[PDB]
């Protein structure tokens, strides 16, 4: 939007179409990761 | 025991003229420096040259 | 009947010999959370 | 629809401080937009705005506004326009 | 305990009175700025911090008390009238 370009025009005009909306870590204490599972539409019987 | 000796060298009358602790702590900053260049009232010319030079 | 307070804290209870009859100890981080609207009122007047 | 006390003080300071620093700008381009809808009612008249400043034609009706837009980047601490959207 | 606190309840024959003496007036000092306070800067609290003193508190103004004066509705009627008070930025 036109009125939006005004704000970012002060702090470096660089408004991309896509952003980074990743799941941020909830409040409290963080920790390491154990395992990682990815099921990109497997040929099995998934619901 | 040497550490204890140095912990008493001020009573043996030795030529050691050194200041203890003269620290002054009062955490302060200048948030006004975090303000953009659009707070100094400039012209369109400078408002386009500076921003083009990573300012 | 019961109105929730907008500013309240809660934690584990411990002892403190350094405290006096008219004194009470409290967590460090909790101090910033509780007196939030107040701490900002002094930081502006200062240099922080 | 009902702003909470947290941002109640923020939104208030983002729609009543731009018209203060606006005066500190080229009289011509600044007075065109300000003295049109800010003091009166309805904007963009074309054949009427040309006789409001008594100067150029209907060409700068779009230029002056555009030139002014990029000048609205000045009000940083103060804001007014950036809230409507 | 605290400074000059038990001395204010012994000087006068009442405790509930001392309350409003440093209540409806104390909170009024802040909403009215600080100019209404005509007494000297002598009667003021002391806060040790950064080798200096701030705030103000109260409980050191109670000296010349009286019986009948003003009602109770004007306390905040002409107060916020003479002084509006607010908050502005550059």
């Amino acid at each position: 939007t036109p009125e939006e370009k005004l704000l970012r025009a002060i702090f470096g005009e660089k408004a991309s179409d896509v952003k980074d909306s990743s799941l941020r870590v909830p409040n409290g204490v963080s920790g390491t990761v154990i395992d990682v599972q990815v099921f990109t539409r497997d040929g099995v019987e998934k619901d | 025991a040497t550490i204890l000796a140095e912990q008493l060298e001020a009573f043996v009358d030795l030529r050691d003229v050194r200041q203890p602790e003269v620290k002054e702590e009062k955490p302060e900053f200048d948030p006004i420096l975090l303000r953009p260049v659009d707070d100094l009232e400039l012209t369109v010319r400078s408002a386009n040259c500076l921003k083009a030079e990573a300012i | 009947l019961g109105k929730r307070v907008d500013y309240s804290g809660r934690s584990v209870i411990t002892v403190g010999p350094y405290l006096r009859l008219h004194q009470c100890g409290l967590p460090k981080k909790m101090a910033l959370e509780l007196f939030k609207p107040f701490i900002y009122g002094k930081l502006e007047l200062r240099g922080l | 629809t009902l702003e909470l006390p947290l941002d109640s003080a923020t939104t208030e300071s983002l729609r009543a401080a731009t018209h203060d620093v606006l005066a500190g700008l080229t009289a011509r381009e600044a007075k065109v937009l300000r003295m049109r809808f800010g003091i009166d009612m309805n904007t963009d008249h074309t054949l009427e705005e040309v006789g409001k400043q008594f100067d150029v034609t209907r060409e700068r009706i779009r230029q002056i506004e555009a030139k002014a837009l990029r000048k609205l980047r000045h009000p940083s601490r103060s804001e007014v326009l950036r809230s409507f959207l | 305990a605290r400074v000059t606190v038990q001395d204010a309840v012994e000087k006068i024959g009442n405790r509930f009175d001392l309350v409003l003496v440093a209540a409806r007036r104390a909170r009024q000092m802040q909403v009215g700025g600080k100019d209404p306070l005509v007494p000297e800067e002598n009667d003021k609290t002391t806060v040790i911090a950064l080798r200096e003193i701030e705030e103000g508190l109260i409980n050191n103004q109670i000296l010349d008390v009286r019986e009948r004066q003003e009602q109770q509705e004007q306390e905040a009627a002409e107060l916020q009238a003479v002084t509006a008070i607010a908050e502005g930025r550059r």
